[PDB]
């Protein structure tokens, strides 16, 4: 179901650093962090580095091209800003920053905005003035979920911040719902009309149960492009004093993203930076570790 | 031109992570080791002999102090406190809080009064070592601190800073009195004070020392050959027999240079990861390193001049 089509490592590095990856627009080439802090373009089929810039001083952790290809978000490890938004048209600059978010992504229905993430806090910025527009946070509905990560719904009218459902428009919470893990904050799938949190599936339209999904649990998930498929990956789990360790376990695994039916288990035999698809999913782009990190980035055709 | 040579005496093994920091104690009989495993042990400087360990921080330790008159440790610790301790009994005397982050830097002034700090929030600390009150919270740096230290005579400390600068404060004002910049501003990863407090030493993350006149703004001396990119690695002063400088290297050795002529005079091998720390005994010939994770162990070496 997934042919291996290309394998390359980062050029002029002893180890090699690929830490995130996304496609960019421009279709042969691949956008990938790396472990200090750089963003490269890589020809995927090739192998070949075609660009190379400096964004953060600390290892690149994940990233986030628009959909239209003229922004980029970044975000960092420790070093502040901790994310970024970049301007790709022309010279590849430094548009705004976000100093204190670990981690942001862009608004889904319109790429007008940002939401940022800062431990139990959400932050939503305008993408051309970089003002911060909302804040939301409420610490008498938090879940403090370790790994918080804040997020639009596809229609930009609702937020998920640490297990919170939150009405954009009127900066107010509607539903909080209750804490089941440590770590994992949840997503909106791409129907727009339930949540994904960590094994629990819930419908927006009643907030009832409609899944227990235990193989999700710690999984980082992303859909292919017409919603009909998700993939997840198990968060490896447990200061940041220690070496750097791959964010996720060994394998992957494909869901029918109607009723949640497992579709493949795909055990790669080496921890798992990141992974992506293209906006047309014929492929699929994996950050695999060798073996101490020294990761590849493998495509697959998708099958 | 006179070489050291230092030689292998003992491995000191102990700890179960990587260790941070080593120091030997003024009264030169003990060698102090803090872990990312949370303890302290105390080892014997001249036989390398295990002696006590000492417990109580909640996280991992990056660094250890000595007080004047070798009766108390300070530790830094990742739990965002340090602690004062007193060694023969172990117990902890104070616990400094504060610090928003990880504490990264500690030492005593020579009066040993005062508790100088320094973290990831960017602030330099000044405690009361006594009432383990914080008496002075300067706003040191807009990046994390790597090192703080008291000159010869308590009136100045330096801090180090990955906002690419040095800077010295008046200890009893609190006032920021020289801002060491040069001709570019890579991380500043190490400082501390010469032994006749008119120079400081400062590595910048470029694999670069440098020995500052900090009072006229002039790097005098730069020492090169060892790798440093990316850890906050303790160099030294070697002053009981030949004038050297001293210092770990990510390619796991310790280096050693002429002060005056800048060359690499010696070369220590035999750890197997970075050399974060090194030490230098305070009347004999004598050197502690210490290594990262993947190595655990604490070196002892000895050289004839």
């Amino acid at each position: 179901a997934f042919r291996p089509i290309s394998v390359f490592r980062e050029a002029n590095e002893d180890e090699s650093g690929f830490t995130c990856c996304a496609f960019s627009a421009r279709e042969r080439f691949l956008m990938l962090g790396t472990c200090t802090g750089q963003l490269k373009l890589y020809n995927v089929f090739s192998g070949q580095e075609e660009a190379s810039y400096n964004c953060h001083n600390s290892a690149i952790t994940h990233l986030e091209p628009s959909r239209d290809g003229s922004l980029l978000l970044t975000s960092a490890t420790w070093s502040q800003p901790l994310s970024a938004l970049w301007g790709m048209k022309s010279v590849f600059d430094m548009k705004h920053s976000f100093t204190e978010d670990h981690y942001v992504e862009f608004s889904k229905h319109s790429q007008d905005r940002v939401i940022g993430t800062k431990g139990d806090i959400a932050h939503i910025y305008d993408i051309q003035t970089g003002n911060k527009l909302l804040t939301l946070f409420n610490p008498d509905l938090a879940n403090n979920y370790k790994r918080n990560c804040a997020t639009f719904n596809p229609t930009d009218d609702l937020v998920l911040n640490d297990g919170v459902l939150w009405d954009v428009r009127s900066a107010q919470a509607i539903h909080k719902f209750d804490k089941f893990n440590m770590n994992i904050s949840g997503v909106f799938h791409p129907n727009g009309l339930e949540v994904i949190i960590n094994t629990e599936i819930w419908d927006l339209r009643t907030f009832h149960l409609l899944h227990t999904v235990p193989a999700l649990d710690q999984c980082r998930v992303v859909f292919n492009h017409t919603g009909t498929v998700m993939y997840g990956a198990m968060l490896q789990a447990d200061l940041m004093e220690e070496r750097m360790k791959s964010p996720f376990g060994s394998s992957f695994r494909t869901f029918n993203a109607t009723d949640y039916k497992p579709i493949a288990t795909i055990d790669v035999k080496r921890n798992i930076f990141d992974l992506c698809t293209d906006t047309k999913d014929c492929y699929l782009a994996v950050i695999e570790n060798q073996g101490n990190m020294d990761t590849v980035c493998r495509l697959y055709e998708v099958g | 031109p006179v070489k050291p040579n230092y030689a292998l005496k003992f491995t000191l093994a102990g700890h179960t992570k990587a260790v941070s920091s080593v120091k030997f104690s003024p009264n030169g009989e003990w060698l102090a080791s803090s872990s990312a495993d949370k303890l302290i042990k105390i080892w014997g400087a001249y036989d390398g002999k295990f002696e006590k360990t000492i417990s109580g921080h909640k996280l991992g330790i990056s660094d250890v102090a000595w007080s004047s008159d070798s009766n108390l440790l300070v530790s830094a610790s990742d739990d965002k406190t340090l602690k004062i301790w007193d060694v023969s009994s172990g117990k902890c005397l104070k616990t400094l809080k504060g610090h928003s982050n990880y504490v990264f830097c500690c030492n005593f002034n020579p009066q040993s009064n005062l508790i100088v700090s320094g973290s990831f929030d960017e602030s330099v600390r000044i405690w009361d070592v006594k009432t383990g009150k914080c008496l002075k919270t300067l706003p040191a740096h807009s990046d994390p601190v790597s090192a703080v230290h008291f000159n010869r005579d308590g009136s100045l400390i330096v801090s180090s800073s990955y906002d690419g600068l040095c800077r010295i404060w008046d200890t009893a004002s609190g006032q920021c009195l020289k801002t060491l910049i040069d001709d570019d501003n890579p991380p500043v990863s190490f400082v501390k004070f010469s032994p006749n407090g008119k120079y400081i030493l400062a590595a910048t993350l470029d694999n670069t020392l440098k020995l500052w006149d900090y009072s006229k703004g002039k790097c005098l001396k730069t020492y090169t050959g060892h790798k440093n990119e990316k850890y906050c690695i303790f160099a030294n002063f070697s002053v009981t027999g030949g004038k050297w400088i001293v210092s770990g290297s990510e390619d796991n050795l310790v280096y050693i240079w002429n002060l005056q002529t800048k060359e690499i005079v010696q070369k220590l091998q035999g750890h197997t990861d970075v050399v974060i720390s090194t030490a230098c005994h305070p009347t004999e010939n004598i050197i502690a390193s210490a290594a990262l994770e993947n190595d655990k162990t604490i070196k002892l070496w000895k050289s004839d001049c």
